[PDB]
């Protein structure tokens, strides 16, 4: 079956950098556009970045353009998102997603929190 | 609530669903040799828009966004926006932005731009080659070839209005555009997604009926034929009516309102295309006031009177 | 007996009836100081097209005919044909050919031409000044200013595709086009005929509701506001439905379909325009999924809730 | 009291010339486009020529281009049609018409017969 | 109110042609302001329109409102318009009755500004 | 003083059409409902038709609905009754009447006989 | 009525921003129903709007 | 009883923005014109802004035109004053006040101080 598994999230300070990864399996991966999306608290999901099969076409939501960088490795079936100059408004669950034929697939996500506050509990 | 029906409109009263120009005539021909999978002009009889189909004909083959000059050329990269100038979302369950061209060719038009701080404007000849590796509308990136290397601003609202198609006159006449070849909406070596399916007559003796226009040509010797599966007004009407399909095939008669005489009958398939009983290529000869009339839901194996 | 209704379409799903571009917003403002008498986008609620109004969104502000070169210039005179290439008759009971621009301004677009014998094609930048003494579309004559003095052939089908408007940047900004000034369709010092009537609110405290687009600008600092009285889709829908008016005024509610909440109500007059209860110029703030819903037949003196 | 009255018709030989007049009254005439129309026996009317107020815009049916010339005199409220090199198929009732506001007005017409035949009776 | 109702097509509104309480024909020329019992205040009266079809005894009742400030409120001439929750149930030429229940107010508006009990309708 | 004067009656064939008029004076006319009533031989008067000030409300006796049409012109203070598809039972004296404040006023009437018989005398 | 006027764009109408009858500022919080002298009936009152330009004494009505 | 309670004041920097609120109860609120007034130390009260029931008629003292904006929400019976480009001379107690029949009412007020 198609599987997508994100990793790399955590709690980080404003201005720092963080790299997310998505391990894909169950389809060729190569040959398909891949995407990052994110869901902030109290909101629905929103698009972050996209990349075509060879990586020669990329795009970014206006709010992250110039700060994030999407990349992929087709042999290892891995998708990457390099995030720089992180801002509090970047806090969200980050998901990897794709579309194959007439169906969409998305991972369970990885949490990213950007805060200069040091006191949080469950 | 309401029975299914088709609008009382003549062929010349309607519009092509694959380019913003009027319909001119009806055509039928064999199509087993190629794949018929247009993405504009796709709609079910109960009003579900398919492929890249949207409702207004004036948006077909348009693009809008902001542009960036490509050093060393007269080319610009457009970062696509949605119709209201917000971010376009590549993750929607569509093959490409609604209205994106669905054939490989060189579409010529005009790129226009307004500067928001003072209202200054500018416009230039522009061509989009939809077979280019830089044609990636599904991911919000489209390249235009223009006649300027300096007269577009960055970060300002820019629109492409299509006019016609072109061909390289030094090569075989009418070898482009290729109306039945789909672009790769995300660029090189990337599968298209969420497509409306290919269509083909399945009943022996039947062929597709095409709603045909002639696209304007702006240079060279282009193949100007453009065939759509549904008039844009039928897309608009089915969407509006939203009448449930009671079988898989609607029987239509083409009638002359002056005499009431039926000229031919055809099958309108629920998934949104028309077939006739005919073998061979044929330009239909119709009275200019004729129109289509829905007469019965029928079984898929209904045998049409020869056309 | 046939029930009246308006289409279930959002503003952004619809098309301007006076230029081939999508609608963007709703606007209301006073208009008693000038004459509001557009000839495109004119239709009664029971489906009688008025003025120069025709059904095709893509034929608005297009011209078709053959061209003759004006020696010593880059200007061409077009001898107009009908929109289906039939002969044009100046004695018909219309103000001008259907789809003729109904405002004074400089419209820029592209003149395209195909040579019938070999399928060779050509396209050139072209501007039509609808305030020119040579703008006489009612008598079948329109002059275009182009960027060529030799390339167009005589006695070959020629089309003008409109793109946008321009302005002389050395004069007061946004002084043209003048969207509420009708052209003189037969040229200088000649009265227009067979016009759709001027429109004005007759109930105290009411203003017209305008369906507003922004025309592309191609040069200078043009006024790109373009207001129509009816979306083109309403014209198409009223024509198709042909539902008799049960009174002089249809009461419409503008509704959010998610919540059923009514944002405002308005009067659709049977002769084909909309009024709201408001004083002053106001850009309406609407949810993007809002649509108009016909609720009941009322009279000219129904008092609307304030918007 | 809008009135139009044509004159100048008659029986003429192919190739000859003829000048028609239309006398107008009951409206300003100046300020209004004027038209010539023709109608052959058993057929519907067909547009021949048009002219705007000052005569700087004229147009002609393709079949009469290069042979007919429309003109007007606004002080005398008279419309003219100069017909040269007449052909048999030019034979018709010629009438002038105009449009004022949302109403059309035509004259009774004048008969033009282009023929070598000269035996005719009531 | 009592009479027969005519559907205003395209809407949920019906015009009732008034009869007398005993179902006799109503006469606009009597020396009265309006049929006896007509509401004498401007407001929105909500009730139920009921109808029986005489041939089979089938019956129906629908929520209905009469705005006595409406230009279509003309009981003196035998014409009253009702706003209902249906566009299809009511037959023509069948006995139809309006039973009043209470009054309503446009709730997005300043509370208690209608009905206006001391403003007579224009009959 | 208030004055109402009907006109337009006569002897006419079954199936024909006839238009009655009522000229009013002595009050604004506009602002007041107006009515047509009729009195057949041997019977009392009965209501025929009513119209409000602007003419946007009209009503008709069941026996004439679909065949009669009431209208009014307030500038000239004239009331009209257009009668079509006339029947023998439509024969009567027709009166216009109004009500002002707490008083009623009626004209002297106009006789209408609908018959194929044409032998009558005083 | 006295005050300054603001043109209502698109119309031949003007909004007058009222001053007191002696050209002082008007205070809507006074315990009166409206400025003193305001019409007290519903109707259409016709008259003349006059204006003087302070700097040069030009006038219009 | 008729009650009005203003809130939102405070000590702020010249040039900043502040939004005042007046919560009303004990009358329909809708249907009545509402007003903002202010009073500074050693000065009589002065009218600031007014608004009618539907909000389509508003007016402003010359000293605050173009900087202040009055609005209201009738369902919540709340009056608002949006104050932009605040200046030291805007310092005062801001009161909300109305007139019902032949009586006037006003809240206890909220203190606004603009200072460097």
């Amino acid at each position: 079956q198609v599987q997508l598994q994100e990793s790399g999230g955590g709690l980080v300070q404003p201005g720092s950098s963080l790299r997310l990864s998505c391990a894909a399996s169950g389809f060729t991966f190569g040959g398909y556009a891949m995407h990052w999306v994110r869901q902030a608290p109290g909101k629905g999901p929103e698009w972050v970045s996209s990349i075509n099969s060879g990586g020669d076409i990329t795009n970014y939501a206006t709010s992250v353009k110039g700060r994030f960088s999407i990349s992929r490795d087709n042999p290892s079936k891995t998708l990457y998102l390099q995030m720089n100059s992180l801002r509090p408004e970047d806090s969200a669950v980050y998901y990897c997603k794709t579309q194959l034929a007439n169906r969409d697939y998305r991972g369970q996500g990885t949490q990213v929190t950007v805060s200069s506050h040091h006191h949080h509990h469950h | 609530t309401k029975p299914f029906s088709v609008p009382v409109l003549t062929v010349e009263e309607m519009t092509n669903s694959r380019f913003p120009i009027p319909l001119e005539k009806l055509f039928t021909g064999p199509s087993s040799a190629f794949v018929v999978q247009p993405q504009n002009g796709r709609c079910t009889t109960d009003g579900v828009l398919l492929g890249t189909t949207q409702l207004s004909p004036v948006n077909i083959c348009t693009f809008r966004g902001d542009v960036t000059h490509i050093t060393g050329s007269r080319n610009y990269t457009m970062n696509l926006a949605s119709q209201n100038w917000n971010d376009y979302d590549p993750t929607e369950e569509i093959p490409a932005p609604l209205g994106t061209p669905d054939f490989v060719g060189k579409i010529q038009g005009v790129l226009t731009q307004t500067t928001r701080t003072d209202g200054s404007t500018r416009g230039h000849k522009a061509t989009v080659y939809t077979g280019s590796a830089d044609f990636a509308p599904k991911l919000g990136r489209v390249q235009f070839e223009t006649d300027t290397d300096r007269d577009f601003e960055a970060n300002q609202n820019t629109k492409f209005t299509p006019v016609g198609v072109i061909q390289d006159g030094g090569t075989t006449h009418r070898n482009e555009p290729q109306q039945w070849v789909l672009p790769s909406y995300s660029g090189r070596n990337t599968h298209n997604v969420h497509l409306a399916p290919a269509v083909a007559p399945t009943f022996p003796g039947e062929q597709l009926l095409f709603f045909r226009s002639t696209m304007p040509g702006c240079s060279g010797y282009p193949n100007m034929d453009l065939d759509c599966l549904l008039p844009q007004e039928w897309v608009q009407y089915f969407y509006q009516e939203a009448a449930p399909a009671q079988s898989d095939v609607a029987l239509l008669r083409f009638v002359n309102p002056d005499t009431g005489r039926v000229l031919f009958e055809c099958k309108l398939h629920k998934s949104g295309y028309v077939t006739v009983a005919h073998t061979g290529q044929h330009d239909l000869v119709i009275p200019p006031n004729g129109y289509f009339r829905f007469d019965s839901w029928v079984n898929q194996f209904y045998t049409l009177a020869p056309m």
